């Protein structure tokens, strides 16, 4: 392959004249120097003399997702290109190169050539793209004309702490190019046009609204109306006790960065269906093959459950039969969802396959004639229902070799018919107390109160707005006249806050009106707490029917008015492009931003090689793991890596982590890979730009699924926000993990830091590990650092039910503060509840090496009892977003009864008196605990 | 003056001897059943990856005909231009020159039928997954419902946790 050999490469070359040469050069040479010893060997070949000069032509290539490239940056290396077959072909330099060349690099970060959304030849593929490419492109030109102040807040936006003493100390400052410094006394409290005014004042040769400062070695600008401590990069230093390095940089400097360029309810007859045929079936032959269908809308059922007679099992067996629903064609609603599933009965039970389809399609239109639906494999659940109704509606991709149910509606009138417009809707549709005290207790806290719901459903849009979800819950949707009275209150009903429209966005709620109300509920997000949900919303795109919805539109607005927003949505949808289920729907978004953000475009590409670089590296040295020891493997690794290919390709990046941090340059020396299971890699980075403590590392991990790690850590980041609001720091370390491929991600190093089993094993020992690390005065910060964190850790984990917490899997830092890792497990997983847990090596250190401090372990259990509280004020935030997270397919995460575990763990049910009552009684036995566990 | 019959034994140590046969028969299918989920989803992104590289044959040899049509077209001029003057030299190196970009394209036609050729056994590979998988299924679910029957009939009959996960391991 390409990725790993150092050997030349025998290259087939097509000259313009129709002339061939066949000639071997070296897989690290660049197109530059190929087209060189091209012109060295065309000269002795016919032909010669009505070439124009090499300067003139461009390399064509068919690159590794089966489309052509035109290869415009002749400074790439022959094994970065990657053609399919060594060939290249000589054309005419002219042309569109901007969009070519941008269309090339689209199909080669997304993982999905764009040829296969043409190929499929779909009215709604081909809409998408051409709406959204356009909507991006758009922003994308109106960003470009704007300020360097607009620019630097979409390019690089304030990473500004939740949110004072107002104390002073001092600052270093500099300016760009210059070797000299000048350090000055600074009050915590000052805004930074105050400070580049100070630093300004070189001598006294002889503006400061002209510049902004920027962190030095990163991509992080202080500026606006906000005090200093309010930045993180300044509370990070004063907490630390370190000396800030800041830089003044030129307005000029900043726009240097910005110029890269670029009826229906007339229709009472029943509805009913044609099935013929299934297709590429796989099943044993003595048993026979059952079609059973159902009609829905979100989960409930709009009738009952018909079923098809038992044909024998074969490859292709055939039906023929009319299937005849008892519901109106008039009566379904706008998203109502065919849902078949094929079994294997015996004649007189095994779920084969399913699959599900959109009645009406993306242009309100009621489909007609026949559709072939490649289904999807049926996987056995613990609630094995009949049909899957939350399964997707998008086509099984493998077309080939995936079994298949050839259906026909029919043809319900000369003219076609759509859903009816949303007017024609409100129109029809227009049309103290016994029954108040009934409502309220039902709404304050089934078949009798979903009727009287419905009746008194004006007095909930009037008095119980936020009851808005249980209202939807109880309509009958398989009526239209009781849809379209729904649907005339939802255009009228008032806004809902954020809590209440995230739950609007579940699966739960089909409807395009309800999830339109539920992002224009979200539209008040600010970046930061839309970044805290940014993962939730990603997969509820899974839920979605068509592929142009308001969710999406949302996610795209946002991700091309922030840079952080856009570089992590990319990473969520990059991260599941080899998932068939949602490969198109990514895909289609994915290229639409990438559209709108070709700047960014070239950051995620040279963050992609890396990736791709580290998973051949990381093969390498699993096999080598098995073939020889760990410190040969050690240097063999190294040998790889100073390699140009990989060296170049490894250095000077953003970091997929966080992509303020920049990744310099690799330290070979210092990489290794870590002992574990799947042989993640320990690569470590240095930056000269940077100051104290800039030598960041990240950890490089294939094999493993590293989604559940992220969701934890998003909880655990979530929670201290909300503990930080409340002016309770727990001193947490919500490290950065991120999925970027098919069971691939990076993690964040935490440096200055060891697992307590390393600690407690090399020369009771923890705390005397703390003195080394803060020797004297330095002692009692670390034991603070200790119980803060050891209180957030302890909640954190009791509530999100994490188990398996041992020794090597904590892990405590040089200034004392104390974190979990590898969150595999959680919510009560290995299920049943996890008891909350002190551990009494850490109950010594928090009581300063004494027996009995009983002042201390008091605070803790304070500690420890507002954060739990603080927890429960924002319970239903947890459940929410739990609920969405279903969703994303993990095995620890879903359904009602894993949702019920935070339930439970915080409580919800009871009174706050009552839950704190409990936590103490789980607090005090867990004391209890701590001293018989370790003898 | 009612009826339900799935357990087999009837004294409490019996019926609790039979729920550790089923589940470990349980786990075992389990574990069988996900085996073969991981080899489904290795084939089938193995598939779709010889897919790809099968359109990548058929696009390198579009652009390797686009080389023969522009070659006949574009040296028409050359060899009747020079048989007058007569340098039978430049029709000799052209004719040879088109005669080794010919054999050039019989190699690459030959490694796109070869990987045809692996589709085609991995399709088979791929429907065999699928019908081994979908034997498997009833044993599974069957295995579960009465795994789920003599927990039921035992916590009826009021036996301990304790009792009931010692089986269960
Ligand atoms: C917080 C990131 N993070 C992890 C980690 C690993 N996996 C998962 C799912 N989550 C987190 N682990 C560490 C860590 N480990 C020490 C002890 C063992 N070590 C080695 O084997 C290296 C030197 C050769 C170093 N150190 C720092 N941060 C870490």
């Amino acid at each position: 392959w390409t990725k790993e050999e150092n050997q030349s490469v025998v290259v087939d070359f097509l000259l313009p004249t129709g002339v061939y040469l066949n000639f071997p050069v070296s897989r690290n040479a660049n197109l530059s120097t190929i087209k060189q010893l091209l012109w060295h060997r065309a000269q002795y070949e016919p032909l010669f003399h009505m070439l124009s000069g090499p300067e003139a032509y461009v390399f064509t290539c068919i690159n590794q997702t089966a489309e052509q490239q035109e290869l415009e940056d002749e400074q790439r290396r022959l094994c970065d290109v990657q053609p399919f077959l060594p060939v290249l072909r000589l054309v005419a330099r002219e042309g569109d190169r901007v969009k070519k060349l941008i269309n090339s690099q689209i199909s080669l970060l997304i993982g999905k050539g764009l040829h296969e959304f043409d190929s499929l030849c779909d009215p709604e593929v081909n809409d998408f793209r051409a709406k959204m490419c356009q909507f991006c492109e758009e922003a994308a030109a109106r960003r470009q004309q704007l300020g360097w102040e607009a620019w630097l807040q979409y390019s690089f936006p304030l990473q500004l702490e939740p949110s004072l003493p107002n104390r002073a100390l001092l600052v270093n400052v500099k300016f760009e190019g210059s070797e000299e410094s000048f350090t000055f006394q600074v009050s915590t409290k000052d805004v930074p046009l105050a400070l580049m005014a100070c630093a300004l004042r070189k001598k006294a040769r002889q503006q400061p609204e002209d510049y902004t400062l920027q962190v030095n070695g990163r991509h992080e600008y202080l500026y606006g109306s906000y005090p200093l401590c309010q930045f993180q990069y300044i509370c990070s230093c004063l907490h630390s006790g370190l000396t800030p390095h800041l830089t003044m940089v030129h307005s000029s400097s900043i726009l240097a960065m910005r110029d890269e360029q670029s009826s229906l309810w007339s229709l009472e007859q029943p509805f009913r269906i044609e099935l013929i045929q299934g297709s590429k079936v796989n099943a044993d032959e003595r048993m026979k093959l059952v079609v059973q269908a159902g009609l829905f809308h979100g989960n409930e059922m709009l009738c009952k459950t018909v079923s098809s007679s038992e044909v024998s099992v074969c490859s292709e067996p055939v039906w023929k039969q009319r299937l005849e629903f008892d519901i109106n064609i008039c009566d379904l609603p706008r998203m109502a969802r065919l849902c078949f599933a094929l079994y294997a009965v015996i004649e007189k039970d095994c779920p084969i396959a399913w699959a599900n389809l959109m009645l009406f399609d993306y242009k309100d239109q009621l489909k007609t004639g026949e559709r072939c639906l490649y289904m999807w494999p049926s996987v056995p659940d613990e609630k094995g229902e009949l049909l899957n109704p939350t399964g997707t509606v998008r086509s099984n991709p493998n077309t080939d070799s995936a079994a298949a149910l050839l259906i026909c509606l029919p043809e319900v009138a000369p003219h076609p018919v759509y859903y009816p417009a949303l007017e024609k809707i409100l129109e029809l549709g227009r049309h103290t107390e016994e029954e108040q005290l009934q409502l309220r207790e039902i709404l304050e806290r089934y078949e009798h109160e979903k009727d009287l719901v419905w009746k008194l459903r004006h007095e909930v849009q009037e008095h119980f707005p936020e009851a808005l979800a249980r209202l939807l819950l109880v309509t009958k949707w398989n009526k239209h006249e009781d849809v379209a009275q729904m649907l005339y209150l939802l255009c009228s009903w008032p806004e809902l806050p954020v809590l209440s429209a995230l739950e609007l966005l579940d699966f739960s709620f089909p409807d395009c009106h309800v999830g339109s109300f539920a992002i224009k509920s979200l539209r008040k997000l600010t970046d930061d707490e839309l970044f805290q949900y940014l993962l939730q919303l990603v997969q509820v795109l899974k839920y979605e029917s068509y592929l142009d919805c308001e969710l999406t539109k949302f996610l795209l607005d946002r991700a091309l008015a922030n840079r952080k927003i856009g570089h992590f949505l990319f990473w969520h949808l990059r991260s599941e492009m080899h998932v068939p289920s949602v490969a198109l729907r990514f895909g289609l978004i994915l290229e639409a931003y990438c559209r709108g953000s070709t700047h960014h475009m070239k950051v995620l590409m040279k963050q992609g090689e890396a990736l791709s670089k580290l998973k051949a590296l990381n093969d390498f040295v699993k096999l080598s793991s098995q073939k020889t020891p760990k410190p040969q493997t050690k240097e063999l690794m190294h040998l790889c890596m100073r390699q140009e290919a990989y060296l170049e390709a490894l250095s000077h990046l953003q970091s997929p982590l966080d992509p303020s941090t920049l990744l310099a340059e690799v330290c070979v020396e210092q990489c290794t890979f870590m002992d574990s299971k799947m042989k993640p890699l320990w690569i470590m980075y240095s930056n000269e730009e940077a100051g104290s403590g800039g030598s960041v590392g990240i950890i490089f991990k294939n094999g493993d699924d590293l989604r559940q790690d992220m969701l934890t850590l998003q909880m655990i980041q979530l929670m201290d926000v909300l503990w930080k609001q409340e002016g309770l720091d727990l001193r947490m370390t919500p490290y950065g993990c991120l999925p970027t491929g098919d069971r691939t991600g990076l993690i964040e190093v935490v440096l200055r830091s060891d697992t307590i089993a390393n600690i407690q094993l090399n020369k009771d020992a923890l705390l005397n590990w703390l003195k080394s690390k803060n020797p004297g005065e330095a002692l009692d910060r670390a034991i603070e650092e200790f119980t803060l964190s050891c209180a957030g850790y302890c909640v954190a984990t009791y509530v999100l039910g994490i188990g398996d917490r041992h020794s090597d899997n904590i892990m405590i830092r040089e200034s004392g503060q104390l974190f979990h890792i590898d969150f595999g497990h959680f919510l009560g997983n290995f299920r049943e509840r996890v008891p909350f847990i002190l551990t009494y090596d850490f109950v010594h250190v928090i009581q300063q090496g004494k027996t009995n401090n009983s002042e201390k372990f008091e605070r803790f259990r304070g500690y420890c009892e507002r954060a739990y509280t603080i927890l429960r004020r924002h319970g239903l935030l947890f459940l929410h977003l739990f609920a969405l997270m279903r969703a994303a397919g993990l095995p620890e995460l879903s359904c009602s009864k894993d949702i019920q575990y935070l339930k439970d763990s915080l409580a919800l049910g009871k009174t706050e008196e009552e839950a704190l009552k409990h936590f103490r009684v789980k607090f005090n036995e867990a004391l209890r605990e701590s001293w018989k566990t370790k003898v | 003056y009612q009826q339900d019959q799935v357990v087999k034994e009837d004294n409490i140590e019996a019926v609790g001897k039979k729920l550790h046969e089923y589940n470990t028969q349980f786990q075992e299918k389990s574990r069988e059943y996900d085996r073969l989920y991981e080899d489904y989803t290795r084939t089938s992104q193995e598939i779709q990856m010889k897919r790809t590289a099968i359109e990548a044959f058929n696009e390198t040899i579009k652009i390797f005909e686009e080389q023969c049509q522009t070659q006949e077209r574009y040296s028409k001029e050359y060899i009747e231009k020079f048989k007058r003057e007569g340098n039978e030299t430049e029709i000799q190196r052209i004719m040879h020159n088109y005669e080794k970009l010919k054999s050039r394209i019989s190699e690459i036609v030959d490694s796109r039928r070869r990987l045809e050729e692996d589709l085609k056994k991995q399709a088979a590979e791929y429907r065999e997954i699928d019908k081994r998988m979908n034997s498997i299924k009833p044993d599974l679910i069957q295995l579960r419902k009465t795994r789920d029957q003599y927990l039921m009939w035992l916590t009826q009959k009021g036996v301990r946790q304790k009792k009931l996960n010692e089986w269960l391991g």
